[PDB]
RNA sequence: AUGAUUAGAGGUCGACCUAUUCUCAAACUUUAAAUGUGCAAACAAACCGUGCCUUAGCCAACUGCAAGGCCGGAAAGAAAAGAAUUAGAGGCACCAAGUGGGCCUUCUUCGGUAAGCGGAGCAGGCGAUGCGGAAUGAACCGC
RNA sequence: GGGCGGCAUAUCUGUUACACGACAACGCAGGUGUCCUAAGGCGAGCUCAGUGGGAACAGAAAUCUCACGUAGAACACAAGCGUAAAAGCUUGCUUGAUUAACGAUUUCCAGUACGAAUCGAGACUGCGAAAGCAAGGCCAGCGAUCCUUUGCGAAGAAUA
RNA sequence: GAGUACGACCACACUUGAGUGAAAACACCAUAUCCCGUCCGAUUUGUGAAGUUAAGCACUCACAGGCUCAGUUAGUACUGAGGUCAGUGAUGACUCGGGAACCCUGAGUGCCGUACUCCU
RNA sequence: GCGGGGUGGAGCAGCCUAGCUCGUCGGGCUCAUAACCCGAAGAUCGUCGGUUCAAAUCCGGCCCCCGCAACCA
């Protein structure tokens, strides 16, 4: 009956989406991976070298080694009452980098702006204010909201 | 106009010869040699896609000899397998991309001295017209697709078996 | 009647190859292996000798590939051969060497490199390992050439193909690509040997000089055909003796003044000559013209 | 698209094409949820000064990339936009017991005509637990 | 119940399986103990299955030729996935199916072995103009202690 | 305003018809002594420049087929949580939340780099 | 449930890519029949599929027939 081999069922995991077959391109060969940098490990299916665990798909990372054609992934993974730090080995391809950390990263460049402009006079932008306020709405248009009888007929079919 | 381009030129692109014997063996070595005479290069062979049992067959076996003529030496062939022909070919002998083609029985018919031991052999000619600009469906960088307006059509493959050859086409359909 | 292949489901389906693929351009699985390296060495340079030849002259590059584009760091075209003597014969193995022989004096200059790898000042044919961080040589301490690699594209790569004679001006040049003597002419596949006088004299265009002569005696002993083969050659009075004296000298303005290219004008709104695109609304006026014209007849 | 499938129509009868149309899929799918699942959200960290040292690392070299440090600077200690909360002491060990027949319910679910039948997923519960209710009931309701 | 039968006893693919991973039944539908000096490695050329038109004998089907052809073919064997200037076909050269300093890792999992894999460092290489690609045929195809048996520790140098 | 070489994303870029095309390119094109490779200088390779925009190529056109992004379908289908809810049941609605898909329909029909060149 | 078999008019081989015998038909021999002599014909390999270039043969399903099981209470 039912096996368990290192591939099992990944009929629908391991491949790729709808008229978007093809092996990678070059800008994933044309980029560069470093030790400490944070990565999704997402196996590519037309690539059958070096191709993670299909537990390790869809995980995001930390960069530990970095080899000629391989790259190193610290991967956190929960065994029973505790996770373990699993490190795979997997060909470049099969890692893009993850964008993680954009919004933090953006969250300590605007502080560096907006220190920099506060402490030479500059003019900070204005703060948002709570649209949660109370207000005096003025209308433009008022409509009757009502159950009318055409609403009955309109959800028979034939 | 456009149709006066000294470009649009219907030329014979090729004509090729094929003796299909069916039967390999010594048969076929004999084929080979009045081609070879023929056509005056070394033609090649044709192995068997299928086996058939009742065309007494097998799967990879050399069963026919078949040689590709470009230039004047396919010129002076055609003219040659016409006189057989007597210049008169039928209708459908012309297929719809512009190419046509015939068969004569008797290799001796086309002025080849008879040799005993080679003995005697029907061929298929057929002929491929087309224009000057076809490299470009056939070169290995940017090949692409050549132009509808620029194929050659039955009609004009017609038209030009009638002036340069003065053939006569019979109206028929194959029965 | 005969089943459509080419129905809708069939365009639903399709999945368009890449466009330098689908116009017959770009080897992509071999470009993916020419412009991988080593992720260890983290995006370090690597430049890629761009060989392409048209039916009229010859595009010789050196470029460094990037996620934005492939960046250009130096050209050159045998079209600017005439600036340094060269002025028939622009797509010969001669006029392959000397564009090779531009290119790599043009690239080391840029580079600030010049007058520390002269290359081979005088051509010979012969053939010479080629520095390069990946061989072991010698282990010296002596400063490397710059390296590139050899790109010949859709081109087949046969014994003597022109796209080798740019290969072996570059390297004569002063640039260091790797390579091995089996596509130059004159290289005997049999005792796998070269043959450097066979290659020196295609460098030098002695095969053009020998069949320039063949040509004239031909047209010589019949003076009423036309004959189309080396026509701009005897118009003007070019001798197959002075053939090679001509490359030579070339070589020598070449290794002089790399940066001379052709004479320019030197002079300018553009004036346009694309068709307007017909805007949504009268695509949609002129069809519902028409419709209304067919209307009116019935 | 792959399989299954009813009927007309349009190009002696039919077949065959073209368009659509009646009906479907655990081992079919273009598309595609809800619920989920991985990572991050400033104190051994990150950011800034082509500041300095070292390297048999990369690059044709280098003040460029890689790595380990050192010296400094700055640090709403994380603003504002609904912009978290905590009966929020984290880590590290050692020595050992019982247990390794389970069962019942909510949703999901396989075999079976079905079963107070056999077998699974998630989570509660009985077992191990009475008390207050459903007259009475291991498991329901409340607690 | 046991017996008879079968094997759910080691193991691979799809599904059950509830869009991470994991999940049972003598559940469903099928596989495995092999085969390959090439059917391994690499380079280069080429495009397959099928249609349509045409060509002596020749026809539903023999070979030749031109168009179309997103893979509807093929990749030893089950299945899924993947693949088109290939990963398929042809061809040329080859032995990367060798060695590999107890490097690290994944799957099963107790985070133990075994079997399969993955990323490497060194030697010697094969193909390639070159970037490169290969230490088998991606993923099933296999074995502890004790015992038996084979290979490696060539010759020559050292007053130790 | 264009071309060429290398390209990134890989149909808004594809497919089918039709038309137009300054310059310079690109390309068809001519040829086979040499390098090279074929049954065949068809492909490929070498050497050339007499001709042509006829093809390729680039633009534009189509109430074109596809494709892309929206709108509708639709707060529908489905679904997390809840009831000593309804119903013999099958199932269904309700409460606090999340929320599709095709058909159909509207608009659109590549974009962004490096170097050199034309317009000049 | 397990195992095995369907082949000319009949009975059986070959079952690991068509045969024998009897029968039938024509002619001889005999007064005639038989026996005997000389020749000839007769074969969707049970049907439906699949693997393979090629399946009576190899892998499944289907229809008859044939056996061996069907026990402890
Ligand atoms: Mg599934
Ligand atoms: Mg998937
Ligand atoms: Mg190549
Ligand atoms: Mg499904
Ligand atoms: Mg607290
Ligand atoms: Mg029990
Ligand atoms: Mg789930
Ligand atoms: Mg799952
Ligand atoms: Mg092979
Ligand atoms: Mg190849
Ligand atoms: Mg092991
Ligand atoms: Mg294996
Ligand atoms: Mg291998
Ligand atoms: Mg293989
Ligand atoms: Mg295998
Ligand atoms: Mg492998
Ligand atoms: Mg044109
Ligand atoms: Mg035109
Ligand atoms: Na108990």
């Amino acid at each position: 009956v039912h096996s368990y081999g290192y591939k099992s069922g990944t009929r629908h995991l391991f491949a790729k989406k709808f008229r978007k077959h093809g092996v990678p391109s070059v800008s994933t060969i044309l980029t560069n991976i470093k030790v400490g940098d944070y990565v999704d490990v997402v196996a590519d299916s037309a690539v059958r070298e070096g191709m993670p665990h299909k537990y390790y798909h869809g995980r995001t990372g930390i960069v530990w080694n970095v080899t000629p054609r391989g790259v190193g992934v610290i991967i956190n993974k929960p065994v029973r009452t505790r996770t373990l730090r699993k490190r795979i080995c997997v060909r470049f391809e099969h890692v893009r980098k993850s964008r993680c950390q954009e919004a933090f990263k953006a969250k300590e460049h605007q502080f560096q702006a907006y220190l920099a402009a506060k402490k030479a006079g500059k003019a900070l932008p204005p703060l948002q204010k709570s649209s949660r306020l109370g207000g005096i709405v003025r209308p433009k248009n008022v409509e009757v909201l009502a159950r009318r009888v055409a609403d009955y007929e309109a959800m028979v079919p034939y | 106009s456009k149709a006066a381009n000294p470009m649009r030129e219907i030329v014979v692109k090729k004509l090729c010869i094929n003796i299909c014997v069916g039967e390999s063996g010594d048969r076929l070595t004999r084929a080979s040699k009045v081609l070879e005479q023929l056509c005056e290069q070394t033609p090649v062979l044709s192995r068997a896609r299928l086996t058939v049992r009742t065309f007494g067959i097998r799967r990879n076996e050399k069963i026919a000899v078949h040689c590709t003529v470009r230039g004047k030496k396919a010129e002076e062939l055609l003219e040659k397998g016409l006189k057989v022909k007597e210049f008169e070919l039928k209708s459908y002998n012309f297929a719809d991309t512009g190419s046509f083609g015939f068969g004569i029985d008797e290799h001796i018919d086309l002025g080849i001295k008879y040799d005993p031991s080679t003995g005697i052999y029907g061929m298929d000619f057929y002929v491929v017209l087309g224009r000057r600009g076809e490299r470009v469906a056939h070169r290995k960088r940017k090949c692409s697709r050549v132009g509808h307006s620029h194929h050659v059509t039955k009609e004009e493959a017609m038209k030009w078996f009638e002036k340069v050859h003065d053939g006569i086409i019979f109206q028929a359909k194959k029965k | 009647f005969v089943k459509v292949v080419k129905n809708k489901a069939y365009f639903k389906r399709f999945q368009v190859k890449y466009r330098r693929r689908r116009e017959g351009k770009t080897d992509y699985h071999a470009r993916r292996q020419m412009v991988l390296q080593d992720k260890t060495k983290f995006g370090s340079p690597k430049y890629r000798l761009v060989v392409r030849i048209t039916n009229k002259d010859i595009i010789a590059q050196i470029v460094q590939a990037k996620i934005v584009g492939d960046e250009v760091v130096m050209a050159a075209y045998a079209h600017e051969l005439p600036a340094f003597g060269i002025e028939h014969g622009l797509t010969n193995y001669a006029a392959a060497y000397a564009t090779g022989l531009l290119l790599a004096r043009r690239t080391l200059a840029k580079l600030g490199i010049a007058d520390k790898f002269q290359g081979a000042k005088e051509a010979d044919g012969s053939y010479s390992a080629v520095r390069t961080k990946k061989d072991d040589e010698g282990d010296d301490e002596e400063r490397f050439p710059f390296k590139a690699i050899l790109d010949v594209g859709l081109a087949r790569t046969t014994t003597g193909a022109r796209v080798f004679g740019v290969l072996k001006g570059a390297v004569d040049g002063g640039m260091a690509v790797p390579h091995r003597p089996n596509r130059f002419p004159g290289y005997n596949k049999e005792k796998s040997s070269l043959d450097a006088k066979v290659h020196r004299d295609r460098i030098f265009g002695k095969h053009v000089a020998d069949y320039l002569k063949q040509v004239k005696e031909e047209a010589s002993s019949n003076p009423d055909e036309k004959c189309v083969q080396f026509s701009k050659y005897m118009a003007a009075k070019v001798l197959p003796e002075s053939i090679e004296g001509m490359y030579k000298k070339a070589h020598a303005a070449i290794r002089a003044d790399p940066s001379k290219s052709l004479p320019k004008k030197a002079k300018v709104a553009h004036k346009s000559y694309k068709t307007k695109k017909l805007s949504g609304a009268e695509k949609r006026a002129a069809a519902k013209a028409k419709v209304a014209a067919i209307r009116e007849r019935l």
